[PDB]
This record gives C-alpha cells, structure tokens and sequence, in this order.
C-alpha cells in the first residue's frame, strides 16, 4: 500500500507512537524482534518450530 | 546616548507581567500547527536513543 501523511493515529500502534513517537516505536520493535527470536522456537507448523530449534549435539 | 547604570525594580509582582505576556503570546492555528509539527519532530528525534547524564 502507499500510506497517506497526516494519518490519525489509532490502534494500540498508533496510540503508541503518539506516546512514544515513531522512532522509539521502531527501537521498541526491533528489540522484540530479538525477544521472540531469542526466547521462543516457533513456526507455522510444529515440524518448522522443531526444525528451528535443532542444535551431533 | 549612553544609558544609564541599570536599576529595574528587583522583584515586581508576576501577575501584572502576566496580564501582559498571555495575551502577546497568543498565535494562529496555522502558526500553532507548525510549531506542533516541528517539536514533535524533534522530540521523538529525541526519543530515537549512548546517551547523556539524565540517561544515567
């Protein structure tokens, strides 16, 4: 999609990013991005979880 | 001409400078949608985030 200027700010997204503002929103973001990849092994099966996380180990 | 040496009252009273500065500080929507537009923008520059002392 192309996204509008001026857009109200709505959504638990938005309400966060009229708080926060959008860049924190990004760095707060990219560090649950590290969250779920560090502390969760998840797929969109079990066999792709499983797979993900493998360790002779 | 030279001024002379500086002698203003030292501690007049806050509510006649009030009375003088609220009305003069008044700005036109479209004056107060700038400076909306710009602060916000430099403050969540600001809150992008090592820092400084107040961080600490």
């Amino acid at each position: 999609r192309v996204i509008q200027p001026g857009e109200t700010p709505d959504g638990t997204i938005g309400r966060l990013v009229k708080r926060l503002g959008a860049p924190a929103v990004r760095t707060a973001t990219r560090q649950a991005m590290r969250l779920m990849g560090n502390h969760f092994v998840l797929g969109e099966t079990i066999e792709q979880a499983l797979e993900r996380g493998k360790p002779g180990q | 001409n030279i001024p002379p040496p500086f002698t203003a009252p030292y501690a007049p009273d806050d509510a006649e400078i009030a009375a003088r500065l609220l009305p003069a500080s008044h700005l036109s929507p479209p004056q107060e949608a700038r400076i909306h537009r710009t602060a916000t923008r430099l403050i969540e520059a600001i809150r992008k985030r090592l820092g400084g002392v107040e961080d600490m």
